[PDB]
């Protein structure tokens, strides 16, 4: 996902992914984990993929 | 801050939620996504900077 959207991630969480894309519960147990990649997912002229 | 009043007219607030021109948009009280749902009394913006 896109950088500032990773506290979208999230139970009771609202937003253009947590509600369109990916919504986790209200009783979520469990747990999220959240790294940059701007190395193997980011290359010059764009990824569109 | 400058108050502006919102009184007696047909208030969309889809257009400012699914615009990504905000940094943050952020509700107490009420879920934005059920913003277009209510019915308000009456609507204050305070605007500053």
């Amino acid at each position: 996902i896109r950088g500032d959207e990773v506290r979208q991630i999230a139970p009771g969480q609202t937003g253009k992914i947590a509600d369109y894309n990916y919504k986790l519960p209200c009783d979520f147990t469990g747990c999220v984990i959240a790294w940059n990649s701007n190395n193997l997912d980011s290359k010059v002229g764009g990824n569109y993929n | 801050w400058n108050r502006k009043r919102i009184s007696n007219c047909v208030a969309d607030y889809s257009v400012l939620y699914n615009s990504a021109s905000f940094s943050t948009f952020k509700c107490y009280g009420v879920s934005p996504t059920k913003l277009n749902d209510l019915c308000f009394t009456n609507v204050y913006a305070d605007s500053f900077v």
